[PDB]
């Protein structure tokens, strides 16, 4: 299962999770790559945990505890982008919601907090507008 | 204007075009029928384009025994889109719409006036500078 | 048998070299020599005789360089360059990684080469070449703490963190007006992988929360995923989870469908009409998705309309909630709905729907005031620029003495928010070629394009304008239709005016002596706008 | 730029050697610097005639009429050869370069050797030399078409046959035969600002009027009203 | 005002490339300009090549016997070549 | 090297032989003698450190930075004051005349005279004297000692011209009747392309005395061998 | 015997670009295994597919698994063993071109081969390990079985 996946994902130029990738995840599968998830490179494992989101609600739901064990196990991983991807997944398969709680144990965030907070508060002079608000009416532009 | 003067004609070239089709698909009885007014056959007949589930020809198969000798070319069908080299299709056409003979062998396309035609760059243009007049006399006849 | 002897022949050939005495492996080659049954008196010979001294060669030669004025720093940068060169075709990875093994943190030269800058575009080059080099991994990591290729720029978290972290300061400061050339170069790294756009998408999410400006990262994150989306990617279901779409499980299933399709389709229509009309919609913030909303505008305004009479109305009452439908929120607690503009809002729609579907049209001149109160909509306004820009932009429009034109004049007067929009249109239609048309036509339907660009001009949009229009005199058009356009311009201008108008306005006004505003302008501008 | 990137043969990169020529070629040719010598001048009168085709055709208009397809007959050699271009193939650089240069000697139009029969012999194959010498560089030859010295050696003597078969035969009559193939074309063409066309405008060629139909000038200008309507 | 023999004269852009104006840029590639030519519905072209403001090197016309007087033989021998393949080419039929 | 205090081959030898730290001064000879810049001095251990030699390096900027000096004085050729070019050049004369016995410093100080109507005689008579230089000289030094020194000049117009009466008699006698081609056959600018002529023209230059040395040499040879 | 390339595929999509010919259907079919993406032109008349089959699929040199040629002449009365009987959909062709990713200074890791079969065409892109017994000009049998 961990060549197969190697060889369904082991393209390091395709770093978007290719299409299909619904189909590649079923449930024996899932069950499959947390027996052998660090045996893969970094970005086999990047595809494989981002090719969650592409699934079905119903089967994203279907699996999770699956999908849970493994962002810890990616969570527990040495790669950093591996261990991103795990802070962010690991409120997902339980509701769907991505984690925001990145601050901690990221100097890199930690810095986004500092610096960009500062930029987008002196920012806020003729602050630019969404897509969005070119449909909204008067009220709800002003809202 | 330095081209043929002569090509194939109505009948012929309407007949050619329906014959060189993907899908044209013929019995054991018929191939073996149409191999005997193919003066120029070594006479051997070549293995099916489709063995099992039954035996079974295709049409260009037997249009690259009628193609003498060993001759390249590249022409476009004359109904070829005008986009397919841009896509990733370029050298397998979803109409067989590129005319590819190579070696004196037909392998892909379907042929029209734009191919069998008196245009310069034709493939009766090329089987004449190649094989010689007499090769292509007889290359005339067979396809007729 | 001993290889002593091919050793000692080896290190004869390598002594008797030019100025071999210079490398520093020479010690070993020296032992080599000695313990096999060398001399220690022949290598003195085999250095010192072939040495000439062309350091002190080359040391001379640039004290010459130096002595005739020439500056040192441009041969400096030219040797670096060479050495760069060499090192560039002679580079071993391994040997990266073996300095690295030695010690984690390389020996302290590595360090000196990152003081100077050119060894930093060197460790760039050579990272972007080779990216699977630890050392390099580590080097360029220690840069970005202190042009990473994407690849390179995407590889660590810590590196593309710093580089995002800079990357959307300098979008924020360039604010609009850069927005379109500080976009594609990052945005490209984040629609290089699935990771990396969802890192990105989620920090841009977590940043649009705050008040003060965060709806300018929004806008960033919204041009990132139709940049994933025109790569052909899958950005709906990350989009989907970063918003409150869990809570609602039809309509995310709904919407993830009709956008991975990329059309709309009457039964999820049918399914998000009864959510919607029902008193427990979701929140009009979630399905106000500008991707949404243009395959709104891309099916019930294109020439048509492929769109059943019956179901005409949910499409219609849907457009009408997502635009006008305004929701009072307190603290994440949805306080109220207010469906009060949705009537109005689906009555301009229904109408101008059934204005651009008819096509039967010459009735246009007669719907022209309902066209310009239902135009009043904003969200209407947006669907008549589009299917203006369907209609015109179609080949053999013009065989009329125009209308659509002048629409464009009202949308652009109302709404300033569609000013890039229309610009971006009429340029389309300004470099567009036409056969059947005469040249004479050509340039009259050209200076009827001017026109429309000086009357967008005289609603504030000065500056972009006047940009394209120096853009295509310098880098193509004829001068004619420059002289009209700036001829117009001076019609109705007065002062005063601003720095940025002068610069803009100013250096194409000497390209030509032709025809008085002009000679005014030109006194008050070189007394007051130097 | 494209014309460096495509015709410029680089013995400065190895591994494009490595990958498109045996090793003991690709020593050879970096060892010595003479074959490299070589090249370079190939290079530099391929560039000559470069600025000689955008002297001779400045519409910049590729189609030409000549008497040998090149194309096809290296189609033609590799499939009589059966030449596989995915390895590295064995085609001295030099080789083409000594075969190229003695097949235009032996490729002779007007015969005898003095100034200005060398001249004319030059001025009449110019094209079709310039045609040969940037279709077979060195470059391509062993960058793209990967032939062997053998086939290389057969299409050098396959051009030399079909090119002295092309020559116009002496007793020919041109004349009538361009009489006629002009008049043929004639019988088929429709009767047409405006301009007269068809067999009365032609008519009007041959037969010299003192008086056109349609006398018309096509006057081009050259100051800012090359560009500005207004003033033009 | 205006050269005799000349009564109407039309102004136009060309719309194929044959007659756009091609150049040579710094990058050796051809660009085609859009240049404003000039059709007249007369013949003194010994008078317009005169004229200010006019290209006398592209500037030609449709008659033979201007070019004899004009111009010269081998002016005449090539422009009546362009006309002969002008009207043979006009319907799309090629002549070597 | 030593007329500028410049360390050379003497210096390594006195300093390696009847030396029991070979290790030291070797150590202290490569750091010393380095390239006087402080850039290079961070980077010399890591250039070396592949076991790259140096030598490629130096060898490479020695022919980048010796082309320049050759493209410098090339530009100062017409460039401002006469007197500041002739002045920059005679520093640079006087300063390689150290090494235009070294063979790849004399073409600096051929390219330096090629630059100079007029020099210093000490340098003409030294590049007259030594063979090598002669030899290894531009025809721009020449012209000057020729314009004092009548003799050389004699002597290299005496072999050229030797051929030139061997080919005017073969031509005389070429083996070959016909009407068509003889000896009075080629025209005069066909005759004028003789190499003779113009190495004479190109050794006389533009100044008269040389034309007038020339003069009485053809003086000389016409009536003493009675040659036309 | 000679195996240039054995697996098993699965159909994705039958004509995604619309019908061109009402007994030929260009099948677009993945690996399992592998990824080796296949689109080849099957005739569904004789031998009906559909969307989601899954089948065996081997590229050979002969069929005779001995390694014997017959040149390419049809012979119906050869009483050797034939590896064709373990097939269903048996087709014959020649290989006619073998492209890659390759570049300037470094070979292909993927490799595209275009196959022709009398007019039916069969693109088979994928690892360069597994294709590297794809020659060019080189006679060639297509295998199909279905598995239930």
């Amino acid at each position: 299962t961990g060549l197969w996946l190697h060889n369904k994902l082991g393209a390091t130029d395709e770093l978007w999770a290719p299409p299909s990738i619904a189909s590649l995840l079923t449930a024996a599968v899932i069950d499959n790559i947390r027996l052998c998830f660090h045996g893969l490179s970094s970005a086999v494992k990047l595809k494989l945990l981002l090719g969650t989101l592409h699934l079905p609600r119903r089967t994203v739901d279907e699996m999770k505890g699956a999908l849970m064990e493994i962002i810890q196990l990616a969570s527990l991983d040495s790669d950093p982008w591996v261990l991103m991807v795990a802070d962010i997944l690991k409120s997902f398969p339980d509701t769907g919601s991505l984690n925001l709680e990145l601050e901690e144990q990221n100097p890199n965030v930690q810095d986004i907090l500092g610096e960009l907070r500062e930029k987008v508060g002196e920012c806020e002079a003729s602050a630019m507008l969404p897509l969005e608000c070119q449909y909204l009416n008067k009220n709800a532009l002003t809202t | 204007s330095n081209r043929p003067v002569m090509g194939i004609v109505q009948d012929t070239l309407t007949a050619v075009r329906k014959f060189t089709k993907r899908d044209v698909f013929l019995e054991r009885g018929e191939v073996m029928n149409l191999l005997m007014f193919l003066s120029t056959w070594d006479g051997k007949v070549p293995q099916p384009a489709i063995l099992k589930p039954r035996p079974l020809w295709t049409g260009k198969q037997i249009f690259s025994l009628i193609i003498p000798g060993h001759i390249n070319c590249i022409r476009t069908h004359s109904t070829h889109p005008d986009d397919e080299d841009s896509g990733p299709y370029k050298h397998i056409s979803p109409g067989d719409t590129k005319v590819v003979v190579e070696n004196g062998e037909l392998i892909m396309g379907i042929l029209c006036k734009k191919s069998l035609g008196t245009s310069a760059g034709s493939l009766v243009h090329i089987s004449y500078l190649e094989m010689g007049h007499d090769i292509t006399r007889l290359f005339y006849s067979n396809i007729q | 048998g001993e290889d002593d002897a091919e050793v000692q022949q080896e290190c004869l050939h390598k002594f008797s070299t030019r100025d071999y005495i210079m490398e520093p492996s020479i010690f070993n080659t020296l032992k080599r020599y000695f313990q096999a049954g060398g001399s220690p008196e022949n290598v003195i010979q085999l250095l010192s005789e072939n040495y000439t001294a062309v350091a002190q060669t080359v040391n001379l030669l640039a004290e010459w360089l130096i002595q005739t004025g020439v500056e040192p720093v441009q041969v400096q940068e030219t040797v670096e360059n060479h050495l760069k060169s060499l090192l560039i075709k002679h580079f071993d990875p391994r040997k990266a990684d073996s300095i690295f093994t030695e010690e984690g943190e390389t020996p302290a030269w590595l360090e000196q080469m990152i003081a100077h800058t050119t060894w930093r575009d060197l460790f760039y080059k050579l990272a972007e070449a080779h990216p699977d080099c630890l050392m390099l991994n580590f080097t360029v990591k220690l840069i970005s703490d202190a042009i990473t290729s994407v690849s390179t720029a995407c590889q660590q978290l810590e590196v593309f963190s710093r580089v995002l972290r800079t990357s959307l300061a300098t979008i924020l400061d360039g604010g609009e007006e850069n927005l379109e050339k500080n976009l594609p170069e990052f945005a490209k790294m984040v629609c290089h992988g699935e990771h990396t756009y969802l890192f990105a998408q989620a920090m841009m999410s977590v940043l649009a929360q705050e008040e003060q400006g965060g709806s300018a990262v929004r806008r960033i994150a919204q041009e990132v995923q139709r940049f994933a989306q025109e790569k052909g990617h899958d950005a709906s279901q990350i989009t989907l989870a970063l918003g409150t779409a869990a809570s609602y499980p039809r309509a995310c299933q709904a919407l993830g469908a009709m956008l991975s399709k990329g059309a709309l389709n009457p039964a999820d229509i049918t399914v998000l009409f009864k959510m919607f009309t029902s008193m427990d919609p979701p929140p009009v913030e979630l399905i106000r998705v500008p991707a949404f909303l243009d395959l709104f505008m891309q099916s019930l305004f294109k020439p048509g309309a492929r769109i059943n009479q019956d179901h005409k109305h949910k499409y219609i009452h849907i457009l009408a909630y997502a635009a006008s439908v305004v929701e009072t929120w307190k603290k994440n607690k949805r306080v109220s709905i207010n469906k009060d503009e949705l009537k109005s809002t689906s009555k301009a729609v229904e109408t101008v729907h059934n204005l651009c579907c008819n096509e039967n049209a010459s009735e246009l001149v007669a719907e022209l005031s309902t066209l310009y109160q239902c135009i009043r909509f904003p969200v209407v306004a947006m669907g008549v620029l589009k299917w203006v820009d369907w209609t015109v932009s179609e080949p053999r429009y013009f065989q009329l003495q125009p209308v659509h034109l002048a629409l464009l004049d009202e949308i652009s007067t109302c709404h300033q928010l569609l000013h890039p929009q229309v610009l971006q249109l009429l340029v389309k239609l300004f470099e567009t070629e036409h056969s059947q048309l005469d040249v004479m036509e050509q340039l009259e339907l050209k200076k009827t394009l001017l026109d429309r660009m000086v009357h967008l001009l005289s609603r504030g949009y000065v500056l972009p304008v006047v940009s394209y229009i120096r853009k295509c005199l310098e880098k193509d058009t004829d001068i004619s239709l420059i002289r009209y356009f700036v001829t117009e311009v001076l019609d109705v201008i007065a002062p005063p005016y601003t720095s940025d108008f002068v610069q803009l306005f100013l250096p194409i006004l000497e390209n030509d002596s032709i025809a008085d505003p002009v000679t005014e302008f030109i006194a008050h501008c070189k007394s007051n706008f130097i | 730029k494209a014309f460096e990137k495509k015709f410029r043969f680089d013995y400065t990169n190895e591994r494009a050697l490595r990958r498109t020529l045996q090793e003991d070629l690709v020593k050879d040719v970096l060892s010595n610097a003479h074959i490299q010598n070589e090249l370079e001048r190939e290079f530099e009168r391929m560039r000559e005639d470069r600025e000689v085709l955008r002297v001779i055709f400045p519409t910049g208009d590729s189609k030409v009429v000549l008497p040998c397809n090149l194309l096809r007959m290296i189609w033609n050699a590799q499939k009589i050869f059966h030449i596989n271009p995915r390895l590295p193939s064995d085609l001295h650089p030099i080789k083409v370069v000594e075969g190229v240069k003695e097949l235009s000697k032996k490729l002779v139009i007007v015969n005898g050797d003095d100034p200005l029969s060398r001249q004319a012999q030059e001025n009449a194959t110019l094209l079709f030399n310039i045609h040969l010498r940037s279709t077979l560089c060195s470059r391509r030859m062993a960058e793209e078409f990967r032939l062997s010295g053998e086939a290389f050696d057969w299409l050098l003597g396959e051009i030399e046959s079909k090119f002295n078969q092309a020559i116009a035969h002496p007793g020919e009559m041109v004349g009538a035969l361009a009489a006629q193939s002009l008049g043929e074309p004639a019988t088929q063409m429709t009767l047409n600002k405006n301009v007269t066309l068809g067999v009365p405008r032609l008519k009007e060629l041959i037969n010299i009027s003192k008086k056109p139909k349609t006398p018309s000038l096509t006057v081009f200008l050259l100051g800012q009203s090359a560009r500005d309507a207004e003033r033009a | 005002q205006g050269i005799e023999q000349i009564s109407k004269v039309y102004m136009h852009l060309p719309q194929t490339d044959n007659k756009k104006k091609i150049i040579i840029t710094e990058d050796g590639e051809f660009k085609a300009l859009q240049e404003w030519i000039l059709e007249t519905d007369g013949v003194s072209l010994m008078r317009v090549l005169s004229e200010k403001d006019v290209d006398p090197v592209r500037t030609t016309s449709n008659d033979i016997v201007e070019i004899f007087t004009v111009l010269g033989i081998e002016a005449v021998r090539k422009a009546l070549e362009r006309e002969l393949y002008h009207v043979i080419s006009f319907d799309g039929s090629y002549v070597n | 090297l030593q007329d500028l205090g410049v360390a050379n081959g003497e210096d390594l030898k006195e300093t390696l032989t009847n030396c029991t730290e070979p290790l030291k001064a070797i150590e202290q000879f490569q750091t010393e003698n380095g390239v006087l810049l402080p850039s290079l001095q961070s980077a010399l251990p890591f250039l070396d450190l592949h076991g790259t030699p140096r030598l490629e390096f130096h060898q490479s900027v020695f022919d980048e930075l010796r082309d320049k000096l050759l493209e410098r004085v090339s530009a100062i050729a017409s460039e401002g004051k006469a007197e500041e070019r002739y002045k920059k050049l005679e520093d640079l004369l006087e300063k390689s005349f150290s090494l235009v016995k070294m063979p790849s410093l004399q073409p600096v100080v051929m390219c330096v005279m090629k630059h100079l109507p007029k020099v210093p005689e000490k340098k003409l008579k030294l590049v007259m004297a030594d063979k090598e230089l002669y030899r290894a000289c531009a025809v721009e030094v020449k012209r000057q000692i020729w314009q004092d020194n009548q003799a050389l000049f004699g002597d290299e117009v005496s072999p050229l011209l030797k051929q030139y009466i061997l080919e005017k008699e073969s031509a005389l006698f070429s083996t070959e009747l016909s009407v068509l081609h003889n000896f009075f056959s080629p025209s005069p600018k066909t005759r004028r392309q003789g190499e003779v002529v113009q190495r004479l023209t190109r050794m006389v230059g533009k100044n008269v005395k040389l034309y007038d040395m020339v003069l009485q040499f053809l003086r000389t040879l016409f009536l003493r061998t009675r040659n036309v | 015997a000679g195996i240039l390339f054995e697996d098993i595929f699965d159909v994705k999509d039958i004509d995604p670009e619309g019908k061109k010919f009402d007994r030929v259907s260009r099948l677009h079919c993945e690996s399992e295994s592998f990824k080796m993406d296949l689109i080849l032109d099957v005739n569904i008349q004789i031998y009906p597919v559909d969307l989601g089959d899954k089948f065996r699929l081997v590229i050979a040199s002969t069929l005779y698994e001995d390694g014997t040629l017959d040149d390419g002449e049809y012979n119906p009365t050869d009483d050797r063993p034939s590896r064709a009987d373990q097939f269903e959909y048996v087709m014959y062709g020649k290989v006619y071109r073998i492209e890659g990713d390759e570049t300037s200074t470094e070979a292909a890791t993927r490799l595209s081969a275009y196959v022709s079969y009398g007019g039916l065409l069969m693109r088979l892109q994928g690892d360069a390990n597994n294709l590297h017994g794809f020659e060019v000009d080189s006679r060639v049998y297509l295998l199909m079985k279905k598995l239930a």
